[PDB]
RNA sequence: UUAACCAUUGUAGGCCUAAAAGCAGCCACCAAUAAAGAAAGCGUUCAAGCUCAACAUAAAAUCAAUUCCAUAAUUUA
């Protein structure tokens, strides 16, 4: 069973959100964090990362990870930790063209996240759509 | 981290914020291919904006077709 | 089912029933369910051979058989 | 028509009955209209009914027959009336494994719209203007040609 | 009654997408899809890129009309059912063959070398 | 349109929410893929995960005719 989580690499044992949820299906929690910790060393600590762990009936771990979230990074780029109540029209940060594009190039490196598209228009829409989800307006230039 | 608008717009501070990746400077706009800055920066392509003969037109129209059924499904 | 063998000739006239039934046999979920089965696909009238350890050999031809019967026949056979 | 012979099983497509050539009413989209039988058959015409019925009395699918829904309901109703009337001795139900008839007397019936099993008795007939009506025939067969001076009385 | 009476392209773009790819690729190796996921199909496309082949696919219900409005009208037997389309413009028989080796369970119907109906075994024999 | 099958990835997207990821609230409402609803009923410590919609569509079935109290009956113009 594929379980999707966004836990930050810095904390390999968040507790309730991962420990018991995976344990309910029946797994070794300590084993999960160690393999997750292996990703943590390779990746920057303290940044949310999407995971694609598969919990098989055999009580084995198949941990698959990708590039860190653009959504939280956009929040960090906009200097926003906690956004506005709605964020549909509330905006606290503006992102120009260049910042939008540097990150899109980096994004096009992982198998997951459908980052094999030849056109970069695929990448912009996700981050633009992600920005719309956040309390951020992607203005052309400020 | 960077806290200068000039450095923000003249140096790639957001491209990498890891420890192994050091903030790299921005090359000139001409130093990158034209398609990099020609990507769609406007709002999501609407049925009018989408070309009737574009795959996104039908795919988004298919998404719209799901929306109407979903609206019906929610009421049930 | 220890082994499942499906044979059909695309170059000659190929019956749809066997091919449609073949896709179900060559399915990731189906293969996992009957993990014991060894999936072998023969491509060159069509003949499908299914072998059981108990000695029951079940061979299916789709020329005059609908896919529904083939799936039903195997499904009961697999349960044993 | 495919028949399965049976472990290894073999299915052979066998000869299927062919419609007689020269339909009386060519240009008929539905087989019943092709033969000008739209409103001139009844449950008593078992010969026609048997063609559309399973060997044990089950209904054949409309798609295979290809006839229109209006006749399908009429034909299905006619077969039900004939079956309930014991007019289809060769299409009697298949006994599950080795069962035998209940051996109780079977009442002779015809023009039976509904199963006799599921019809409750009518204790109170009613007075002059409260008389209860007895259903005879089926509404599906209303359009059938009538040779009487006045339209047939469905309610008896 | 109407049933008794005497007898009395929406998808349009998807032509262009399929028309472009097939016209480019003379021989199409046809293998039935094993209920594969979208992400895997992209991965297999890169796997074919190792083989210099492309998994360019679209709803197969429009694949049957492709022959109706395209360069050829006689490849319908090739595209029978829901199947992965291996479209190759070069006669690299070995590259096509090892595509089959990548997934044993998945069946390869064959390759229409020069847009001529053929089987997998025939494809290899003729391609040789 | 709706009868039969199938269901990937971005992103657990931001929001007081411990956490709410389509599915507590709350947002605006896009992308990739052949085909995916920033979600429709389910499931909800929260999610995974069930289906409905995605791609495929099957194949069905504009209203009727205190104690009963003649007996009955659908076709000869
Ligand atoms: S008799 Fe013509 S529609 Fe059936």
């Amino acid at each position: 069973g594929v379980i999707r989580s966004i836990v930050r690499a810095g904390q390999a044992i968040p507790g309730p959100p991962l420990g018991p949820i995976l344990g309910q299906r029946g797994v070794s929690i300590n084993q999960f964090c160690k393999e997750f910790n292996e990703k943590t060393k390779d990746i920057k600590e303290g940044i949310p990362l999407p995971t694609k762990i598969f919990i098989k009936p055999d009580r084995t771990f198949e941990l698959k990870i990708g590039q860190p979230t653009v959504s939280y990074f956009l929040k960090a780029a906009a200097g926003i930790e906690k956004g506005a109540r709605h964020t549909g029209k509330e905006v606290a940060g503006l992102v120009s063209l260049k910042h939008v594009y540097e990150i899109a190039c980096v994004k096009a490196k992982d198998d997951a996240f459908a980052m094999q598209d030849v056109p970069l228009s695929s990448v912009v829409r996700s981050i633009i759509g992600s920005a719309r989800s956040l309390g951020i307006r992607v203005v052309k230039d400020l | 981290v960077c806290t200068d608008p000039t450095q923000l717009t003249t140096h790639a501070m957001g491209v990498n914020i890891y420890k192994e990746g050091q903030d790299v400077a921005l090359k000139a706009d001409s130093e990158y291919p034209t398609w990099l800055f020609q990507v769609n920066l406007g709002p999501p392509k609407k049925l009018e904006e989408l070309e009737p003969e574009s795959r996104e037109y039908w795919r988004l129209l298919r998404k719209q077709n799901i929306w109407r059924h979903n609206r019906l499904s929610k009421n049930k | 089912v220890k082994l499942v063998r499906v044979q059909f000739c695309p170059f000659e006239k190929n019956v749809e029933s066997t091919r449609t039934f073949l896709q179900t046999v060559s399915s990731e979920k189906v293969r996992a369910t009957n993990l014991n089965c060894s999936v072998i696909a023969d491509v060159r009238e069509p003949c499908v051979d299914v072998l059981f350890g108990d000695g029951y050999r079940l061979i299916m031809r789709g020329a005059h058989l609908t896919t529904q019967e083939m799936l039903s026949a195997l499904a009961s056979h697999i349960r044993d | 028509l495919r028949e399965v012979v049976k472990t290894v099983i073999e299915g052979r497509i066998t000869e299927t009955p062919k419609a007689t050539p020269d339909p009386p009413n060519p240009s008929g989209q539905c087989p019943i209209c092709r033969w000008n039988l739209k409103h001139k058959y009844t449950y008593e015409d078992v010969l026609l009914l048997s063609q559309f019925i399973r060997p044990y009395g089950g209904m054949l699918p409309r798609r295979v027959t290809g006839l229109c829904r209006e006749e399908h309901r009429k034909i299905e109703e006619c077969v039900k009336m004939a079956h309930r009337a014991g007019l289809l001795p060769n299409h009697r139900p298949q006994l599950p494994e080795g069962c035998l008839p209940k051996d109780k007397p079977k009442l002779n019936r015809y023009l039976t719209r509904w199963a006799p099993k599921s019809v409750k008795p009518i204790y109170k007939k009613g007075h002059r203007w409260n008389k209860v009506g007895m259903a005879v025939g089926s509404p599906l067969l209303k359009d059938n040609v009538c040779y009487s001076r006045r339209p047939l009385k469905m309610m008896h | 009654n109407p049933r008794c009476l005497p007898p009395p392209e929406s998808v349009r773009l998807l032509r262009q997408d399929i028309v472009a790819v097939f016209r480019d690729n003379r021989m199409i190796a046809v293998c039935q899809n094993v209920a594969l996921s979208a992400e895997d199909k992209l991965l297999l496309r890169h796997q074919l890129r190792k083989h210099k082949i492309f998994i360019k696919v679209f709803p197969s219900q429009v694949l049957k009309p492709f022959l109706e409005n395209s360069k050829y009208r006689n490849l319908l037997p090739l595209f029978v059912g829901h199947n992965l389309l291996l479209v190759s413009e070069e006669p690299k028989v070995k590259e096509m063959v090892r595509v089959l080796k990548s997934v044993p369970f998945l069946p390869l119907l064959g390759g229409c070398v020069d847009d001529t109906i053929l089987s997998r075994q025939g494809l290899v024999d003729y391609a040789k």
